[PDB]
């Protein structure tokens, strides 16, 4: 039994090329084969590549597979990107002493047609409400924090969506009792875009 | 032991 | 020509049985492995399980703990996946997909997955028509900044005021000031 790690978002220009890494976390990931599939929003997955590195009829060749045992890692590197590659891409890989298949997080890669925005936060005052606004590409986390402890339960957060100027928006929304809120000396929403992380606190 | 090949062939592999 | 077509959209409540369907067109259907897919809403891929129809041949993920079946029927080229008591964790869309096998140019057979279905998306939610409560809209179904769509199965958004909810008829004003 193993998991495979995949970056959440990756973005690169038209033209450039651009690679997407899968980390196997136990055993060696030539020891079983690989598979890259891609989904567009709206649409059904299809495989663009299969058994580390064959493509199916119809996929181009700026589409490669590639494995690197060194780093226990399958990639899928894309050239000559085009608009129309935008999209989530999923590795997968077989576990046998189940017989089970094992898919990647997924990594939403996007093609810069417009330069990078950082993302506008904002943090209202029980629901806490983190508003995330004008920020390009559309891929953000959120994280809330209450004084130093982690928190994961009771968190509504958005899936990005296109704005009305091709920027993307997003909210989180923390859900607590007034005696949690009346509890703890402060709360924090950290909002992380582009490896840059920006935290409001209330 | 089995390469890749002969692990998809235990896995989906059925005679026809 | 070859094509996979899966049972319409479904919206359940919990506790209710369900049984979705995947028919394929223009093909063998007994010799290839269907499988399916989950995928739940804003989130990746779940592999769930496979069936060889020929044999009704099954396999499942170790994280099904015999919620679901999956099962065949070749007479009529159908696989199957099917729930006794849904949950409203099982909200998901859910595609079937065709194993294709071909020979390589070494000889060898190799496997993938060429053919989707469209997907059949299961809403599982309890939410009855209600409706809502910058300014802050909260728990309202049926909809309508995007709305959360939160585990309670009601929806919340907020704008940065005048709400107006037809499905229920809720039409609020509120005033804002610190």
């Amino acid at each position: 039994n193993f998991m495979l790690t995949q970056p959440h978002s990756v973005s690169e220009s038209p033209g450039k090329t651009v690679t997407i890494s899968c980390t196997r976390s136990s055993g060696s990931i030539a020891s079983d084969y690989v598979q890259w599939y891609q989904q567009r929003p709206g649409s059904s997955p299809t495989t663009v590549i299969y058994e580390d590195n064959q493509r199916p009829s119809g996929v181009p060749d700026r589409f490669s597979g590639s494995i690197d045992s060194s780093s226990n890692s399958a990639s899928l590197t894309i050239s000559g990107l085009k608009t129309e590659d935008e999209a989530d891409y999923y590795c997968q890989s077989y576990d046998m002493t189940n017989h089970n298949w094992v898919f990647g997080g997924g990594t939403k890669l996007t093609v810069l047609g417009q330069p990078k925005a950082a993302p506008s936060v904002t943090l209202f005052p029980a629901t806490l409400v983190c508003l995330i606004s004008d920020f390009y590409p559309g891929a953000v986390t959120v994280a809330w924090k209450a004084d130093s402890s982690p928190v994961k339960a009771g968190v509504e957060t958005t899936t990005p969506s296109k704005q009305s100027n091709n920027k993307y928006a997003a909210s989180s929304y923390l859900s607590l009792t007034p005696e949690q809120w009346k509890s703890h000396r402060s709360y924090s929403c950290q909002v992380t875009h582009e490896g840059s992380t920006v935290e409001k606190t209330v | 032991l089995r390469d890749k090949k002969q692990k998809a062939y235990a896995l989906f592999y059925r005679p026809d | 020509e070859v094509q996979l077509v899966q049972s319409g959209a479904e919206v359940k409540k919990p506790g209710e049985s369900l049984k979705i369907s995947c028919k394929g067109f223009g093909y063998s259907f007994s010799t290839y492995w269907i499988a399916w897919v989950r995928q739940m809403p804003g989130k990746g891929l779940e592999w769930m399980g496979m069936i060889y129809p020929g044999d009704s041949d099954t396999k499942y993920s170790p994280s099904l703990q015999g919620q679901v079946t999956i099962s065949g029927d070749k007479s009529i080229s159908t696989a199957y996946l099917q729930w006794s008591s849904l949950k409203a964790s099982d909200t998901a869309m859910y595609y079937c997909a065709r194993l294709l096998n071909n020979y390589d140019s070494s000889g060898f057979l190799y496997w993938y997955l060429d053919l989707w279905g469209r997907g059949t998306l299961v809403t599982v939610s309890s939410a009855s028509t209600k409706g809502p409560s910058g300014c802050l809209v909260k728990d309202y179904f049926p909809e309508p900044f995007p709305a959360v769509l939160q585990s309670s199965g009601l929806y919340s958004l907020s704008s940065v005021c005048n709400v107006n909810h037809k499905p229920s008829n809720t039409k609020v004003d509120k005033k804002v000031e610190p």
